[PDB]
């Protein structure tokens, strides 16, 4: 027959075996993150050598049914997924090794302890115990141990690693003709379909770039306001002209400012829009937190979460003898099957988060109408951008009150605009550069910009000159202070977390239109508005279907990223911070340190 | 003389759709009570008669079909439908007669390491007729040619069903009943 039709019938066999292989490595995989043990450690190395193996074999299949003779845009789209292999081109010893070295990085990283030198007793994991002083702590010397012992216990073992990792995941990479692992990182955005709906790996490049330079005026003067009000928290250790120490700012990499907001709020007299205090003193629980964001998908007309969702996610830490991966997550486990990980406390960063862990569900959910290959986000910024669009509604003023969290009382005024705009700005602008820095850091490590004995220079001249933030500590080659952050230890992209905050407010800006609403659109709650759940969702069922460039014009305006919405969501907080800063220094020498004192 | 409902509903095993069993009622007094006041059939659906007054109806025969697929393919065990299970395994005419009762058998059906025994045929040459069978087990090519796998455009015509404990709804097994109706020219042996 024609080529189309050998194809599309491969393509049925495909989907009927991956959907079982699939399903049973996730199992196996939820186990291990659920329940470390070592036989759940080899029980998932199994599963998932069974899926990759099918997995190439069936890619190598796919070749044979050449792209330019099939007309039907769906089973040439579900093809070109099934083209570029991944680490099966490598030698037996050689993928050996390297799947070694992930499974390696990634128990160092949640099995690491570092002790107290006063208390030698007392030793703590980074989830929870380091993190609790990285978040909660007002002390420079605490968290100066806590970061360092940290980067020196478990940054000193992973550096070994890491050296081999970007060896053989660049020969990887260039196996499968791509320049490199990071080229084939970028690989995510890359877009053929359609006239004029076309996106290259280098463009993501010089595109992030352009926007980070519209970004950096805000993020410089949010940069001077924190600095100023930290010098009343941490006097005789913040330089008013300097970076500021990366120990201080507010978790164990200052990837978020917003545990910053207490030592940073403008108006603290006014009700707290942090209403972590209002859910404690509510007796809230885990359970509640996930049922007010159940509740809040429902009123915009998206699904509830599916019975099976209760019965097998495991929502706090289990503190049954069981080991457990804290790191929230959410997984489409096939099958219908959908689950969250998550070690939930009692917080408004818990909160805020379990509304970004259900969107990934809840998209998930809607792209299960789409065949298997074709089941995935437009991009992965497209996937952690449908949470957001939700914390951006669920965090307003309005909505809290709402919920019951904020008084009935209560008022809302240009102060507390201010103090919401700022809160927003320490989670959403403070996390922009940080995030640009680091894939920064790895895209050029990666394409061999930066060599093995450059590589903590690099980032501590990196960090200083782009984000603004300071070692506390000199660190040397020995060190390998990247790793020390969850995602690149497991081997994670992290530009979606950036491309995701553009997306956010473009999502945010059109969703609010089709809602009606009027004035800013930090006042916008999607909340109740059945149109606007109808508009995301005709985005969400068409998964990886269309190009993300063609998925980004259909609900939005652009087919790329702009950042303008962006800007006009912190457009007041931005005049205010202008005036601020009138008579203070707006940006950072990158020469002082807290050691050359 | 009481209709013998109970075994075919309450079977222990149930066939894969493709190999669906038919059993045959006939001289016998059938109370339909026993099925429409209960709880746990997530499907009944009649079609050309009423569920309310089944038990005032005389018939020829009945027929009941059993058989399991998924919660999402139930829907296809209906007159005019088409996919996978509709076309290549079970075919319901345009004029049927009769009522499809559905029930969801995770607890009996389904493993926490997975069930594969149920079967369904997803690659057929031309769809099905209604109410014909094919259990024949020959390897699928587009072309049409005998081939033998593990050559190139080759198949297994038969898919496992992989029922999990674990799984969405419509992912879960569900044991299906389809009563038939027959109205002959000849005298009546299914009646209230
Ligand atoms: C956590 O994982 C352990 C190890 O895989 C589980 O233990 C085993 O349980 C199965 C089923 O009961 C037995 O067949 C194995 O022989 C057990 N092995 C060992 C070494 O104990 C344990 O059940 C899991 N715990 C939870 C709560 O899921
Ligand atoms: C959503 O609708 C309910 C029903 O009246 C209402 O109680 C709730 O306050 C609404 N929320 C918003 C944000 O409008
Ligand atoms: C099957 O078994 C149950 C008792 O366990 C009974 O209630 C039911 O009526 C029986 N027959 C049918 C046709 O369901």
């Amino acid at each position: 027959s024609t080529t189309e039709d050998l194809a599309k019938t491969f393509l049925e066999k495909f989907n009927s075996e991956a959907e079982e292989l699939s399903h049973q490595s996730s199992l196996a995989s939820w186990s291990y993150n659920t329940n470390i043990t070592d036989e759940n450690v080899q029980k998932m190395n199994e599963a998932g050598a069974r899926w990759s193996a099918f997995y190439e074999e069936q890619c190598k299949l796919a070749k044979t049914y050449p792209l330019e003779e099939i007309q039907n845009l769906t089973v040439k789209r579900q093809l070109q997924a099934l083209q570029q292999s991944g680490s099966s081109v490598l030698s037996a010893d050689k993928s050996k090794r390297l799947n070694e070295i992930l499974n390696t990085m990634s128990t160092i990283y949640s099995t690491g302890k570092v002790c107290n030198p006063s208390n030698p007793q007392e030793c703590l994991l980074l989830e929870p115990g380091l993190d609790a002083i990285m978040e909660n702590s007002k002390d420079y010397n605490q968290r100066l141990w806590a970061w360092e012992g940290w980067r020196s216990e478990v940054g000193k073992q992973l550096r070994p690693l890491y050296e081999e990792y970007v060896v053989l995941k660049n020969e990887m990479a260039r196996a499968n003709n791509y320049e490199d692992y990071g080229d084939y990182w970028r690989g995510d955005y890359e877009a053929e379909g359609p006239s004029g709906y076309d996106y290259s790996r280098d463009q993501l490049i010089e595109d992030v770039e352009r926007t980070f330079a519209e970004i950096k005026p805000l993020y410089e003067h949010l940069h001077a306001y924190v600095r100023a009000k930290l010098m009343d928290t941490y006097p005789s250790h913040i330089n008013p002209t300097g970076c500021l120490p990366a120990h201080l700012l507010g978790d164990m990499w200052g990837r978020f400012w917003t545990n910053l907001y207490s030592l940073t709020v403008p108006f603290g007299q006014k009700p707290n829009i942090d209403v972590t205090d209002a859910m404690v003193d509510q007796s809230w629980d885990a359970k509640r937190i996930f049922e007010e964001a159940e509740k809040f998908f429902v009123s915009v007309g998206l699904p509830n979460m599916t019975q099976g969702f209760w019965e097998n996610s495991m929502l706090t830490e289990p503190g049954d003898g069981r080991k457990v991966v804290c790191h929230p997550t959410a997984w489409d486990l096939g099958k219908g099957d959908f689950r969250i990980k998550m070690c939930t406390k009692v917080t408004m960063d818990d909160f805020l988060t379990a509304h970004h862990e259900m969107g990934h569900i809840q998209y998930d959910m809607a792209y299960a109408v789409q065949p298997y290959l074709l089941r995935n986000g437009a991009n992965e910024g497209f996937h952690e951008a449908v949470g957001e669009i939700m914390s951006l509604s669920a965090a307003t003023p309005n909505h809290l009150k709402a919920i019951g969290l904020l008084p009935p009382d209560f008022y809302e005024d240009s102060e507390t605009e201010i103090n919401f705009l700022l809160k927003q700005a320490l989670t959403i602008v403070g996390t922009l550069p940080f995030t640009y820095m680091l894939e920064k850091w790895r895209w050029m490590v990666f394409k061999g910009e930066i060599p093995k004995e450059e590589w903590m220079k690099k980032w501590w001249e990196m960090k200083r000159e782009i984000v603004g933030v300071v070692e506390p500590v000199p660190h040397d080659e020995t060190y390998c202070d990247p790793a020390a952050l969850f995602h690149v230890a497991n081997d994670y992209s992290f530009i979606r977390y950036y491309t995701r905050t553009i997306y956010q407010f473009q999502f945010q800006e059109a969703l609010c239109q089709t809602a009606k609403h009027e004035g800013p659109l930090h006042k916008c709650d999607i909340s109740n508005s059945t149109e606007a759940g109808q508009k995301l969702l005709q985005m969400l069922s068409l998964g990886k279907s269309e190009p993300w460039t063609l998925a980004l014009e259909r609900i939005v305006g652009v087919k790329n990223m702009d950042v303008r919405p962006l800007l006009n969501y912190f457009e007041p907080l931005f005049t205010w911070l202008k005036d601020q800063n009138k008579n203070s220094f707006v940006g950072w020498s990158t020469n002082w340190s807290p050691y050359a004192d | 003389n009481l209709c013998p409902f109970g075994e075919v509903f309450n079977a222990t095993k149930f066939p894969s759709v493709y190999a669906w069993e038919r059993k045959k009622i006939s001289n016998c007094v059938a109370d339909y009570s026993v099925l429409y006041n209960s709880t746990f059939f997530s499907t009944f659906k009649c079609y050309g008669v009423s569920a309310t007054k089944l038990n005032d109806l005389c018939f020829s025969n009945v027929y009941a079909d059993s058989f399991v697929v998924k919660g999402d393919d139930v829907r296809q065990i209906a007159p005019g439908q088409t996919g996978v299970i509709a076309d290549y395994n079970y075919k319901l005419p345009d004029d049927f007669m009769g009522c499809v009762l559905a029930w969801n058998t995770r607890n009996i059906d389904a493993t926490s390491t997975g069930n594969y025994n149920y079967k369904y045929r997803y690659l057929r040459h031309g769809k099905l007729r209604p109410f014909e069978r094919d259990i024949s087990n020959v390897p699928f090519s587009p072309d049409g040619k005998p081939c033998t796998p593990p050559a190139l455009n080759c198949y297994w015509p038969l898919n496992d069903y992989g029922f999990y404990t674990t799984t969405g709804i419509g992912y879960q097994p569900y044991r299906v009943v389809v009563l038939s109706f027959e109205l002959l020219n000849a005298p009546a042996t299914v009646c209230g």
